[PDB]
């Protein structure tokens, strides 16, 4: 349901920060932020 | 007894925006001049008054918050707004009067490896209310599952760092925002502006 893909979102953002990908991680943040304000 | 603006605009360092700082400015004399020109700007919105007009008026006591967002956050600061910021960070009422400045500060707060000392809130259980702040660190519960004060699946550490660097785009850089709240109680107002009396 929600939370799975709630999870694989945030793993990619903080994967994303640990490989150089700051800015890509910066904006994961962004959609983890909207997707849980959501429905 | 003049109004000592250049230490918040001009301090080396700056609050993480959950962990923002509030000045309190009293007792003293402004020009609202030495900060127009402090640096170039990327905001400088004032909602009741404006800076001219700033010169003339006495005050009670002036607020200076500060902190460090990124560029694409600034526009957050601003009354009747929504996000990640003005959600869980840093909350502007509706009825505000004061101003907002914003400048980049890319140069003194990015680093080649990223900066990890600036830091934002990205999950809370509910939005702040007007000038709240909240520096807690729960754990938060994303599912049906009690956390009990562990981190892990659907139970997040509450804040990440910003990680700024020189090489992102000017919406991922850091900039440096004051947020200045004009007070008006039934009292000696304390804080006048240059061209008053
Ligand atoms: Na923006």
């Amino acid at each position: 349901d929600k939370l799975w893909i709630l999870q694989k979102i945030y793993e990619i953002m903080v994967r994303l920060d640990e490989e150089g990908h700051g800015e890509a991680s910066l904006m994961v943040s962004d959609l983890i932020y909207e997707f849980m304000k959501r429905d | 007894n003049l109004c000592p603006f250049h230490e918040v605009f001009n301090a080396t360092t700056f609050a993480s925006v959950y962990a923002w700082n509030r000045k309190r400015i009293s007792n003293c004399v402004a020009d609202y001049s030495v900060i127009y020109n402090f640096a170039p700007f990327s905001a400088f919105k004032c909602y009741g008054v404006s800076p001219t007009k700033l010169n003339d008026l006495c005050f009670t006591n002036v607020y200076a918050d500060s902190f460090v967002i990124r560029g694409n956050e600034v526009s957050q600061i601003a009354p009747g707004q929504t996000g990640n910021i003005a959600d869980y960070n840093y909350k502007l009422p509706d009825d505000f009067t004061g101003c907002v400045i914003a400048w980049n500060s890319n140069k003194l707060d990015s680093k080649p490896s990223g900066n990890y000392n600036y830091l934002y809130r990205l999950f809370r259980k509910s939005k702040l209310k007007p000038f709240e702040r909240d520096i807690s660190t729960e754990i938060y519960q994303a599912g049906n599952k009690p956390c009990n004060g562990v981190a892990g699946p659907n139970c997040y550490s509450p804040l990440r760092s910003y990680g700024f660097r020189p090489t992102y785009g000017v919406g991922h850089q850091p900039y440096r925002v004051v947020v200045l709240s004009f007070e008006l109680l039934h009292a000696p107002a304390t804080v006048c502006g240059s061209n008053s009396e």
